């Protein structure tokens, strides 16, 4: 929690979302209509505390 | 500080940054303010160099 | 893991812009395929010893 | 789309005449030019379409009129909805003034150029060069908003799919990515916002 | 991201523009040096990847 | 008195003002 | 009305209705027309000009052209309407380096560069830095009044 600034690592939003493209682009958007996709942590933060 | 900026517009050249921080050269040193509110009743000729 | 389609950083989707990507070839085929291998490669092995 | 503004055009022209070859295709005999029968001219409407004439005759025979560009712009594409918020050419020489040559070759080639031609301008969505005068009134854009389309957003080029976006930026007008990407521009005219989709 | 708004040695930062206002070829020409800087910036990034 | 909260903001003799909110 | 050499802009409308087009007449000898300043956009905030020519229009440098030296008023704000005017408060502006936060297109807060721990953050990019060792050039003459040597 402190140290995550986003506060989850869920933020990575779905790019569906992106995709709808009525609202303005944001920098998930930015970056994905660059062409760039972040893609999901391998595992969450629960696997590893599992 | 304090000023909330009811109506302040940074100068964008071209096109605003929605969200974020710029350094940038911009008229912020306040010379003579002048706030009457709601009355000019003034024939006046603004100069420069003065 | 991050993935990007360089074809898509360059061009955008522009044909005109696409087919002179291809004389470069493989750098755009070389750079993703590096990009995919690690990723798949620490995807695996972490999925591995966890 | 481009700012909002009364529906104004004026015709740019320039006539080049000139004469070349002589005898034996190798000669010259005269050539000039004016912008719309004047040697300089600065456009004040909104939309402006270049027409360039031509009384340029070989004495031999024909004359081929290839095109130089010291410009950002070609001929071509000046009407392409290409944008300033000034623009002057000049027959002579003129300061920060792009240059446009042209080069007349008779059948024998004598291989000489036509006058430079300087263009000073600066981007803006004031005076368009413009393919045929515009039409609208107090507003020349159009848009086809949620379609995969081109456009010139305020000279912003490109192809997208627009999209009624219900924001209330106060400020600005059109707002770009932080990787410099037109994101949303506002109708202005409507003070509405729209966002752009890359259509792929 | 920030990479490629930097006009590299370009008429502009985006290519439709070039194509537009000049003949393919220059266009072409003047493509080529965005092309190259797109991909080596992408390069480098690769390289700090990896 | 609250006047030593008006006292608080930096200013000088004829800023004419209104605080708000 | 958009035609004030084909018809009169002595306004049929008050209280706008119609974004009031604003043209702006050359007043020389050989230069009398005028230019189209701008459709009324559907509500102006703020208004900065400056010293060289610089029109500038909420965020937008709509003119920036050549130096103005006489931005005179003549606002007929009197009678009655010295409680018409739109006149609110104007300050004159010297430019300033500063960092500038801002959200939604709407400006946040400020932090000036004069000062070093100041001038150290403007140099950076965040208006809080942290605790550490950062590069900082050495004062020059503050004063810039540098002597030519040929
Ligand atoms: C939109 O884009 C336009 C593009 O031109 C911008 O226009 C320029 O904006 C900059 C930003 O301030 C202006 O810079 C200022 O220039 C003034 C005039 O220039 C003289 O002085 C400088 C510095 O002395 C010389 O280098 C130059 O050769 C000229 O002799 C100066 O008065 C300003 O300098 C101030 O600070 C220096 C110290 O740094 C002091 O020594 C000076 O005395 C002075 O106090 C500053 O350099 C620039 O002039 C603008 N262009 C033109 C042609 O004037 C718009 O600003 C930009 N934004 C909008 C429109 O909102
Ligand atoms: C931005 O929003 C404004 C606000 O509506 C749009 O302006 C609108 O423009 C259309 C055509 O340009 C106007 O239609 C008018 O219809 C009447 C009746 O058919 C006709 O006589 C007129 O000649 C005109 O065609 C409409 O009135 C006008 N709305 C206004 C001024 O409030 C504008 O199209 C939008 N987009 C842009 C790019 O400006
Ligand atoms: C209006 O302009 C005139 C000159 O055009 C000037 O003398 C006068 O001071 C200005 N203001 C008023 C209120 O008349
Ligand atoms: C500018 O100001 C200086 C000093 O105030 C004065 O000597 C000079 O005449 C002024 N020039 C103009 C054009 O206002
Ligand atoms: C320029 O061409 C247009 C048509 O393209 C014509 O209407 C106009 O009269 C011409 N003007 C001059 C000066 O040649
Ligand atoms: C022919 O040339 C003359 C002068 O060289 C010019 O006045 C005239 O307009 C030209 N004719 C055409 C059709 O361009
Ligand atoms: C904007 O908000 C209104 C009210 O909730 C809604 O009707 C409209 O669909 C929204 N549009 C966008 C583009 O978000
Ligand atoms: C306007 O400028 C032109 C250009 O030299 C000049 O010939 C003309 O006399 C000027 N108009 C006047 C002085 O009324």
């Amino acid at each position: 929690n402190k140290v995550v600034t986003n506060g989850l690592g869920t933020v990575d939003e779905d790019y569906k979302r992106c995709s709808n493209g009525r609202s303005v682009a944001d920098l998930v958007c930015a970056q994905y209509y660059s062409g760039v996709m972040v893609l999901p942590g391998v595992v969450d933060a629960e696997k590893l505390h599992m | 500080e304090g000023f909330s900026f009811n109506n302040w517009f940074l100068l964008s050249n071209d096109s605003t940054l929605v969200h974020g921080k710029v350094v940038s050269n911009q008229p912020l040193l306040v010379n003579c303010l002048l706030a009457i509110p709601k009355i000019y009743g003034l024939g006046q000729f603004f100069s420069f160099n003065q | 893991p991050v993935s990007v389609d360089c074809a898509t950083y360059v061009c955008n989707g522009n044909s005109r812009c696409k087919q002179l990507l291809t004389q470069y070839t493989a750098a755009c085929k070389t750079i993703e395929s590096a990009l995919q291998l690690s990723a798949r490669l620490e995807s695996v092995e972490v999925n591995s010893m966890l | 789309v481009t700012l909002p503004s009364f529906n104004a055009h004026s015709f740019v022209n320039i006539t080049v005449s000139a004469s070349f070859g002589g005898h034996s295709g190798a000669n010259l005999i005269a050539s000039d030019t004016t912008i719309n029968g004047f040697s300089s001219f600065c456009v004040d409407t909104r939309q402006f379409t270049i027409s360039l004439s031509y009384n340029v005759t070989n004495s031999y025979g024909y004359v081929s009129n290839s095109q130089d560009s010291n410009c950002p712009f070609t001929l071509q594409s000046v009407n392409d909805y290409l944008s300033f918020s000034k623009f002057c050419v000049s027959t002579s020489l003129l300061a920060s003034a792009c240059t446009i040559d042209l080069f007349g070759y008779p059948e024998f080639g004598s291989g000489v150029k036509f006058t430079s031609l300087y263009f000073q301008f600066t981007k803006g969505e004031l005076i368009t060069g413009t393919p045929k005068p515009l039409e609208g009134v107090t507003d020349v854009s159009f848009m086809t908003l949620d379609v995969c389309t081109k456009y010139t957003i305020y000279g912003f080029k490109g192809e997208g799919i627009i999209t009624l976006t219900n924001s209330s930026f106060l400020a600005g007008v059109y707002y770009t990515s932080d990787s410099g990407q037109l994101l949303a521009f506002k109708n202005v005219t409507s003070g509405a916002v729209y966002s752009v989709t890359p259509c792929s | 991201t920030v990479q490629l708004q930097h006009n590299f040695q370009a008429i502009s930062s985006s290519i439709d523009d070039i194509y537009s206002r000049l003949d393919p070829p220059s266009a072409d020409v003047q493509v080529d040096r965005l092309i190259t800087g797109r991909l080596s910036a992408l390069n480098a990034f690769v390289a700090q990847t990896l | 008195n609250f006047r030593r909260f008006f006292s608080k903001f930096n200013v000088q003799a004829p800023a004419v003002v209104v605080l708000g909110g | 009305s958009s035609n004030p050499h084909l018809a009169t802009f002595a306004i049929p409308l008050g209280a706008t209705q119609v974004p009031y087009y604003c043209f702006f007449k050359v007043d020389t000898y050989n230069s009398t027309v005028y230019k189209f300043l701008a459709v009324l956009p559907p509500t102006v905030r703020e208004i900065v000009i400056t010293k060289y020519g610089d029109v500038y229009v909420n965020g937008f440098g709509y003119l920036h052209l050549g130096l103005l030296d006489a931005v005179t008023i003549n606002f007929t704000g009197h009678g009655t309407d010295d409680d018409v005017s739109g006149f609110w408060t104007i300050a004159s502006t010297n430019f300033v380096d500063a960092l500038i936060e801002v959200q939604g297109t709407a400006i946040q807060r400020i932090l000036y560069c004069d000062d070093p721990v100041s001038q150290l953050k403007c140099s950076q990019v965040a208006f809080d830095l942290d605790d550490g060792f950062y590069p900082f050039s050495s004062r020059n003459l503050l004063s810039h009044e540098q002597p030519i040597s040929f």
